[PDB]
RNA sequence: UUUUUUUUUUUUUU
RNA sequence: UUUUUUUUUUUUUUUUUUUUUUUUUUUUUUUUUUUUU
RNA sequence: UUUUUUUUUUUUUUUUUUUUUUUUUUUUU
RNA sequence: AGGAGAGCGUCUGUUGUACAUCAACACUAGAUACCGCUAAUACCACUGUAGAGGUAUAGUAUAUAAUCCCUGCCCGGUGCAGUAACAUGUAAACGGCGGCUGUUGACGGUCCAAAGGUAGGAAAAUCCUUGUCGGGUAAUUAUCGUCGUGCGUGAAAGUUGGUCCGACUCUUCACAUGUCGUUUAU
RNA sequence: UCCUAUUUCCUAGUACCAUUAGUGAACUCAUUUGGUCUGAUCCUAAGUACGCAGUGAGCUAAAUAGAUACAAGGAACUUGACAAGCAUUAC
RNA sequence: AGGGCAUGCAAUACCAAUCAGAUAACAACUGAA
């Protein structure tokens, strides 16, 4: 249900991650990076890599991917793919729903303030059935029975 | 049944080329996308939290160590005396705020 | 009707038991009654220097 | 929550705070002295507070006193897309009420009973257990004797029906006490004998002039406000003799009271709170109610009203589920001598 | 010795495993957090810090009425050493001593000169009043919102701020043989104030060895603070080293710069 | 009760955090254990007071002040400069076993002070036929920590040991063997008893607990016979799995010195024996955080001024080296100072001259820099630029290492002195630099 | 409750147009330890309100009994207490 | 028996209650050992 | 719901 | 608005508590009282 | 990784169980 | 589980029932009665606890059912309140409220009583298992509208009801249909 | 000599007890093949670059429980529209 | 009975007002066995 009770946005949270405001500076800040004079401490790059990630905006070029250390995705990574973007079943009409126990099509539109649903089944086939929805959608706005 | 039929065949050739030890090419084409939830980059965001986290826990114990020693390190440490003697400084069994000299007690 | 040894323990054990104002003159395979059980027989013809008869009273 | 030893007390031997702070009680005299001179000085006002004048000073301070037009657009957090229909009321700067969370060091958790007795048994019927409470330390006693305190905020009090200011004192002490209607944030307050006729001071009754608005009445000498605490009462002065005082109470009751005891002057905060009407049974569900279901509607072993069939009709006079009569049967032992009672 | 005595990592309660539901905790507890302190207290936290401002706002009247409402506001916390080693000596000593001279003052309320030190007090108090209140702003301005506030998370414009490389031959050479051989954002004036506060961002001299040790999948061409962090966010050309203090009143920022309004610069 | 909604979702919120949260500490952890162990068997009974009247105290009393001290950490200048002037008077009626509690005291707080140990030697050398395992083992612990090099008593101490081998330790014997190795006063036929004794000793009475502490790279290679060193290092590929990163270390070393230095001791190892050192060189070993000195900084920017390209800590296999060349890494420098000699005196330690041979054989273009030379330049940078640019122009440092000319405790004291100061007025000029002063207030 | 003296102020709302004043605190507890310490000890001697309860040793002393009328419960048989009835309760007698 | 209930109960062997009957295997009577 | 040398004890807090 | 957590312990601050207390394991480093800065 | 132990929190004793056998002149090595 | 007329009617929510097969309880609201602190009331170890660490805009008890609508008469009567130390006040507490006869009949005689059904609804959750007339069908006694006599109900006992609303009876319209005359094949 | 101070810190061999890490209601109950099927999540999946699981033989009688397709009429059935049906058909 | 004889049955009762537990500062505080 959309109750108002939900965030607003749906959009990935990265929230900010303060450290504790009493702990002094890190140990790899005391690095000379010049080219003259090189130093290095003791886990300079280990202290690094996980400090740069705190701003939260940083992620970096593969973020899903830098992180990651188990093998258990690294084992199904591909390259060279074309992926689509879009579920098959979300039909781009308003007002089209599918019910996963009824295994059926919806249709949702008003109509002299009053709500109306039909029913689109979907055993003769899933694009038949979407395409008939869509379809009796767009009737439905030709003819003028939509409130507007 | 019909897919489950498919692919059935289409793992059939993988595994025959797995065998043959042959190089490893797949359908480089446009795949569907049958998940909806984005479990990938929901995902990353615990690890990035939890490694955050371990090395923040990394730093106090470094901290609590270097601070133990540094107090105990010489020329810093000193056996600290009051300078008044405190009996001066002792409030008088006289003054009105000593401990039973009011009516509540 | 469910099974919670904690429970059980806790309502219908040995310590449990002794609280319970039951007739305990009831022999107990489980429980500790106090029915008495006559002890060990008189002696026979074997050597008088083996038969065990008292510890309690004679421990030292 | 406190032992019975610790809160039970039946005479009471002081009826002030004292907190010297000179070396010698010898100085702390002179210093307390000076004190009470100090606001006698600054008392100014002797007339009393009556009713006409409570409205006439409502009227003013709800009519110009609030108006400062400020820029709002700023007062906000940037970047925080909130949620998705759920909206505050009113922001926090322009509230009547503090918007925050109660003190911690002024408050504790609140043990629900449940209306159950020490037997386990259901004693008070119909008592649910709604939202969450903590009690308040409310100071109904004025210890801190010839001192100013000026009020930060008002809080909300769920266990009661009014009101409740932040009280702080120059020491930088921090205190709860009973608001009034008139009391804004920023007012100052002083409890003396010395001090004058207005909204929050805490007077002698004897001190407190004739025909006088006043609140918080105590019964014995330093014990506080039992007769009237809730919001919208208030007590009036009557008459007045060498050891004694008058009051109209809040139910029309005239009765008489030490000279001795302390009394607020004013009216208790929330006058309004007889007003709201509740859109469903969820509102007494959260508050705590549960449903009441008619004896009628009950056995008659259950219920005297059980099983015999009738409606409003004059033959039978009707029993409570005690059979006790509920309609004009007085409740009260006769014997019981009346006290300070004037007027029943 | 109960039922179940398992804690910790073998936690008997079960919880959700959807990631679409757990999308949203993370921004209830982040975002829509409460706080019980006020700003205060967290200016308080870090007096052995900022003494001098700690100072100053107990000791100046009016300044602690202001930054106790309940409005929204954003607070700057100079650090001593930003102050010690950016104000000059003659500067820094006559506001010492004039903080000295209130402190004096109201320890001898507790415990024609008399003419003059009503005026001197007078002056005094409005002029530590004016610099002590160029710091506030009103509103909520959190260090992310300014980051994407700066263009930070545009694509268009973080082009400077997201490739960046060195030279790995001459930092890791046995890893590496073959070799061998933003925009400014205005924030609104300050209260005692009218003039803007320009703020920016600057990119990390950290941020710039990251490729070393991450994985990155760049497209095709064609002095320096040692505070750490990739971003480093400029508030008025005054570096921030710590910030998101988060209160009941709004945010507090440590910056490495002491801010003064024109009124109190020189010609 | 009952919550409110908008509460609800915050609380749970907030409560999923802290399992995150919880789930996010322990990653790190590996080595941590709820269980561990003290030791307890050697405190003393009796109880004493530290803060005592130094006067009413006897040497039963001070032994147990001093060693008391040490375990509490109770460094005080005050207070320990107290106990050493009561145990100088006292020197003549110490008992051996107080002696030792003194000794150790003295070399667990690392409190630097000659004229003490200069004083108490003589009266141990007369009191070494009463001694025990435990003084005997003592004595040496503290004199190697506190870097006090005495051939004299050393070896007295080396002999006494052997002639009570029937009553000593294996854990003191094998201290007194180190400690000996390090302090280089052993010679060839006492070399030669030692090593036929720590063999026996650790062949008879020895654990895997208690022969990982034989392990030594500085005394196998110069203590350590051909037949001691094999069974040696045969046995610690047995007893590697009950060892740590300490001992670990000091094997690879060993091994490495080994391999360098005696090419046929190595070959007559066995090929499983080899195969082990083989590998155990391409595993990670963990070492302590390590950053430059004063003394190394300033070498480093007197270095940059003079305009060339270098490092400032980095590891090489299994050796730190101080400086490193970028545009030469056959180039290298060290830093040394007042810890590399022994008190005193300019000779360099055993362990520095084996690494300084091990890289020399290696091909390492080794320099040394001295700290007492340095001083005596000042705070200027043109001085020390000239001193850098005309080592350069020579040749390197030979092979074997040489001792510097003799020096005394005056000399030292005045040149720590002198350094003292330096290093306070370089870091104030280097403080003050820093500071902009611009902003200008009208008031 | 005495607050810490870092910081004794405490957030509030904003004043109305006519309260100006605002006058300083007296921090007076602050020149000594054992002053504060003994002024902390005695605020936590406050109490709230003294109840009144039955005793007979006071000259105007009463009890309570039961209601007017009698009456009791709709068909309810209660059972009085005895030494085998509802024996050893809350408390041994 | 609950908690609350068991909270107010003391144990059998408390009393004297153990040593006035004679119940047994053998039959009602028992005399004890030594009599 | 307390994480690495053991106890006693005071204020504030993300 | 139906008005919501804090004690054991961690960090910080303030100190005249105490072997009921951290290897007699180990490394590094220019270094410390009074009659050498 | 838990259990054990402090707090919540309870002799609201889980028979044959425990850091629990008489409680520091312990021979410090 | 659709379009239209009409009867009844606060649900959401709990549950299988006070008769003739067609129910209840709870509730938003209003109103009455008791009680000034060691309150009333409840448990019924009595110097106890709950109420309540509350204080007449508070607590508890009884009955009714929408936010509004105009809401009739009667204290002879049990009981309570009061006291001439047994007038008088309480029907939103406590049972209810009618005969002869004369001109379709405003009106006249007489008996009795504290008062002598108000208005509205009205073939009804009630009389009667076919009251007159009109709308639908080839037939309507079923059902809507209406008349107000045939018997009769009856106003904070809850009557009537504009608009809105519906898992509540019934009339009637439309698509398909083996429900069917009347039964087949896989 | 322009770093926010150039302030040594990997890791002590470790008491007693719990544990079959995977699919599956694995709990009371019992007409108990433990594991397949019957419902949401956990994997950016052409169903996961071959995963889990599947128990005697024969035969056109009729009746009964269900599925698909029925000429014309389309409520004439039944107390009652119970039941059944419509919601897929040029692509 | 020469010798030996783990553990559990909650034990200061070979004595001493009563009321939990290794048997409770006064008082609150009560009683048919």
């Amino acid at each position: 249900s959309a109750n108002p009770y939900k965030p607003k946005s749906r959009e990935v949270f990265h929230p900010y991650v303060p450290a504790p405001e009493h702990l002094p500076p890190p140990a790899y800040t005391t690095a000379v990076l010049k080219p003259m004079q090189q130093f290095i401490p003791k886990d300079f790059y280990r202290d690094m890599r996980v400090d740069s990630l705190r701003d939260g905006v940083s992620l970096g070029s593969d973020f899903p991917w830098n992180v990651t250390h188990k093998y258990r995705f690294w084992r199904r990574r591909k390259y060279n793919i074309q992926l689509d973007d879009r579920f098959i079943r979300l039909s781009p009409v308003t007002g089209v729903d599918y019910y996963p126990r009824l295994n059926v099509f919806a249709v949702q539109w008003r109509e002299d303030g009053q709500h109306r649903i039909r029913w689109f089944r979907a055993a003769y086939g899933l694009t038949r059935a979407m395409r008939a929805a869509e379809n009796f959608r767009k009737t439905l706005e030709a003819t003028g029975r939509v409130d507007n | 049944k019909i897919r489950q039929r498919i692919v059935r065949i289409r793992k059939r050739y993988m595994g025959q080329r797995i065998e043959a030890g042959l190089p490893p090419y797949v359908w480089g084409g446009p795949y569907p996308q049958y998940g909806r939830k984005r479990s990938l980059f929901i995902r990353g965001e615990m690890y990035r939290r939890m490694l955050i986290y371990s090395f923040d826990e990394r730093r106090r114990r470094a901290e609590k160590l270097r601070k133990r020693r540094q107090a105990v390190k010489w020329g810093v440490f000193k056996l600290r005396q009051p300078s008044v003697p405190p009996a001066l400084t002792a409030l008088p069994t006289y003054h009105p705020l000593y401990p039973g000299n009011l009516p509540k007690r | 009707n469910e099974s919670s040894p904690l429970h059980m323990g806790a309502g219908s054990a040995n310590w449990t038991a002794v609280a319970r104002l039951e007739d305990f003159t009831l022999r107990g395979l489980s429980h500790p009654p106090w029915i008495h059980v006559s002890s060990r027989p008189f002696y026979g013809a074997g050597g008088g220097a083996v038969l065990a008869a008292c510890m309690s009273s004679a421990v030292w | 929550m406190l032992w019975l030893a610790a809160t039970h007390r039946n005479r009471v031997a002081f009826q002030l705070f004292a907190t010297p702070r000179e070396p010698t009680a010898s100085k702390a005299a002179a210093a307390a002295r000076a004190a009470a001179e100090a606001v006698a000085r600054s008392s100014t006002v002797s007339a009393p507070f009556t009713v006409q004048k409570q409205q006439r000073l409502l009227a003013l301070l709800a009519a110009s006193s609030s108006v400062a037009d400020p820029s709002a657009d700023l007062f906000r957090v940037h970047g925080l897309p909130g949620f998705s229909g759920f909206r505050p009321s009113s922001p926090p700067h322009l509230s009547k009420l503090f918007r925050g969370r109660v003190s911690r060091h002024l408050s504790c958790r609140r043990v629900n009973h449940l209306g159950r007795n020490n037997s386990g048994r259901i004693t008070v019927r119909f008592r649910g257990a709604g939202h969450f409470r903590r009690l308040r330390f409310v100071d109904y006693k004025r210890g801190r004797k010839d001192i100013f305190g000026t009020v930060l905020r008002l809080e909300y009090d769920p266990n009661r029906s009014a009101h409740l200011a932040l009280l702080q004192y120059d020491d930088g002490v921090l205190s709860y006490i009973l608001a009034t209607e008139v009391t804004r944030p920023g007012d100052r307050v002083v409890a003396s004998k010395h001090a004058s006729i207005a909204p929050g001071n805490c007077l002698p009754l004897g001190n407190i002039p004739v025909s006088t608005i006043v609140h918080n009445v105590e019964l014995r000498p330093g014990a506080g406000g039992q007769i009237v605490r809730a919001g919208g009462c208030y007590a009036t002065v009557v008459a007045k003799d060498r050891h004694f005082v008058t009051l109209k109470l809040s139910s029309t009751e005239v009765r008489r009271f030490p000279a001795d005891c302390w009394a607020t002057v004013g009216q208790v905060s929330n006058a309004a709170h007889a007003e709201r009407i509740r859109g469903k049974a969820g509102v007494s569900y959260w508050m705590g109610e549960r449903p009441r279901t008619r004896g009628k509607a009950m056995n008659p072993v259950d219920h005297p009203h059980g099983g015999g069939t009738g409606k409003k009709g004059l033959k039978r006079p009707p029993v409570s589920k005690w059979g006790i009569l509920c309609k004009g049967y007085k409740t009260r032992a006769k014997k019981k001598p009346l006290g300070l009672i004037v007027r029943r | 010795r109960w039922w179940t005595r398992a804690s910790g990592m073998r936690n008997p309660v079960k919880w959700t495993r959807d990631w679409e539901v757990l999308n949203r905790k993370v921004y209830f507890a982040f975002d829509e957090r409460e706080i019980r302190r006020s700003m205060l207290d967290a200016v308080n936290a870090h007096r052995k810090t900022a003494s001098l401002f700690h100072r100053m706002i107990n000791a100046v009247p009016g300044v602690a009425h202001a930054m106790s409402l309940p409005g929204p506001h954003t607070f700057f916390l100079p650090s001593d050493k930003a102050c010690r080693d950016h104000l000059s000596p003659d500067s820094l000593h006559a506001l010492t001593e004039r903080v000295a001279f209130l402190e004096e003052q109201q320890r001898q309320r507790v415990g024609g000169t008399a003419a003059a030190i009503a005026d001197r007090v007078a002056k005094t108090t409005e002029q530590l009043r004016t610099f002590v209140l160029a710091h506030l702003i009103p509103g909520e301005w959190r260090m992310k919102t300014l980051l994407l506030a700066c263009g930070a998370g545009d694509p268009r414009r973080n082009g400077s701020l997201r490739y960046q490389d060195t030279d790995r031959e001459l930092f890791a050479p046995v890893m590496y043989a073959s070799r061998l051989g933003s925009s400014v954002f205005l924030l609104p004036p300050p209260q005692s104030t009218d003039e803007p506060l320009p703020v920016w961002v600057q990119a990390s001299r950290y941020a710039a060895f990251l490729p070393i040790t991450t994985s990155t999948n760049f497209p095709r061409f064609e002095r320096r603070s040692t505070v750490g962090g990739a971003l480093h966010l400029w508030v008025g050309g005054a570096l921030v080293t710590k910030g998101d203090l988060r209160a009941h009143n709004g945010v507090v920022h440590m910056i490495d710069k002491p801010l003064i309004p024109v009124q109190l610069l020189a010609s | 009760g009952i919550l409110r909604p908008r509460e609800r979702l915050l609380l749970n919120a907030l409560k999923k955090e802290a399992d995150i949260r919880y789930r996010g500490r322990r990653m790190h952890k590996r080595f941590r254990s709820w269980a561990q162990q003290r030791v307890r068997h050697y405190w003393l009974p009796q109880k004493v007071c530290v803060t005592s009247d130094p006067q009413l105290m006897d040497g039963s009393y001070i032994a147990a002040c001093v060693q008391k001290a040490a375990t509490l950490r109770k460094h005080d200048l005050q207070l320990w400069h107290g106990f050493s002037k009561r145990i100088l008077e006292l020197a003549d009626s110490l008992t051996p076993q107080q002696m030792g509690y003194i000794f150790y005291g003295y070399g667990k707080s690392l409190f630097r002070h000659e004229e003490l140990y200069r004083g108490l030697l003589p009266f141990v050398a007369e009191a070494l036929p009463e001694f025990h395992s435990h003084a005997l083992m003592t004595v040496a612990w503290a004199l190697e920590r506190v870097r006090v090099n005495d051939r004299a008593v050393v070896a007295q101490i080396a002999e006494e040991a052997l002639a009570k081998k029937d009553l000593m330790r294996p854990a003191d014997f094998i201290k007194i063997v180190n400690c000996v190795a390090r302090m280089g006063a052993a010679p060839p036929s006492l070399a030669a008893a030692l090593s036929a004794e720590l063999m026996r000793v650790l062949d008879e009475k020895c654990n895997a607990l208690l022969f990982r502490g034989a392990v030594d790279h500085v005394a196998v290679a110069t203590l350590y016979s051909d037949p001691l060193r094999l069974y040696l290092l045969e046995r610690f590929t047995k007893t590697a799995i009950c060892c740590r990163p300490m001992h670990y270390q000091k094997a690879f070393q060993s091994a490495v010195a080994i391999r360098v230095l005696h090419p046929p001791v190595w070959q007559q190892l066995s090929k499983a024996v080899r195969n082990f050192y083989i590998r155990l060189s391409l595993r990670r070993i963990p070492q302590r955080a390590r950053r430059p000195s004063p003394l190394h900084w300033d070498v480093s920017n007197a270095l940059a001024k003079l305009g060339v390209f270098h490092r400032n800590t980095f590891q090489w296999g299994c050796f730190w080296i101080d400086i490193g060349e970028i545009d030469d890494r056959r180039q290298c420098w060290f830093v040394d100072g007042p810890s590399d000699f022994y008190s005193s005196t300019n000779e360099y330690t055993e362990a520095n001259k084996l690494q300084h041979r091990i890289l020399s054989e290696l091909g390492w273009n080794i320099r040394r820099v001295r700290w007492n030379d340095w001083v005596q330049l000042g705070t200027d940078m043109d001085a020390k630029v000239e001193y850098l640019r005309k080592l350069r122009e020579r040749p390197p440092w030979p092979a074997i290492l040489t001792d510097g000319p003799s020096s005394s405790r005056q000399e030292m004291v005045a040149n720590l002195r002198s350094a003292r100061d330096v290093q306070r007025a370089l870091k104030e000029r280097r403080e003050k630099n820093r500071q902009p002063h611009s902003l200008v207030m009208n008031l | 409750y005495l607050p810490s003296g870092h910081q004794p102020h405490a957030e509030r709302q904003v004043f109305h147009e006519g309260a100006g004043e605002s006058p300083p605190l007296n921090l007076w507890w602050r020149e000594n330890r054992e002053l504060e310490e003994a002024f902390r000890r005695r605020l936590g001697e406050a109490k709230c309100f003294e109840r009144a309860f039955a005793d007979s040793s006071e000259p105007l002393g009463y009890t309570k009994g039961r209601c007017r009328g009698g009456g009791g419960k709709s068909g309810r048989s209660v059972r009085r207490r005895s030494k085998t009835h509802k024996y050893r309760e809350n408390r041994a007698f | 028996i609950r908690p609350r209930k068991k909270g107010m109960r003391l144990d059998r062997r408390r009393s004297k209650k153990q040593y006035k009957h004679g119940r047994h295997v053998g039959g009602w009577n028992y005399r004890w050992l030594g009599s």
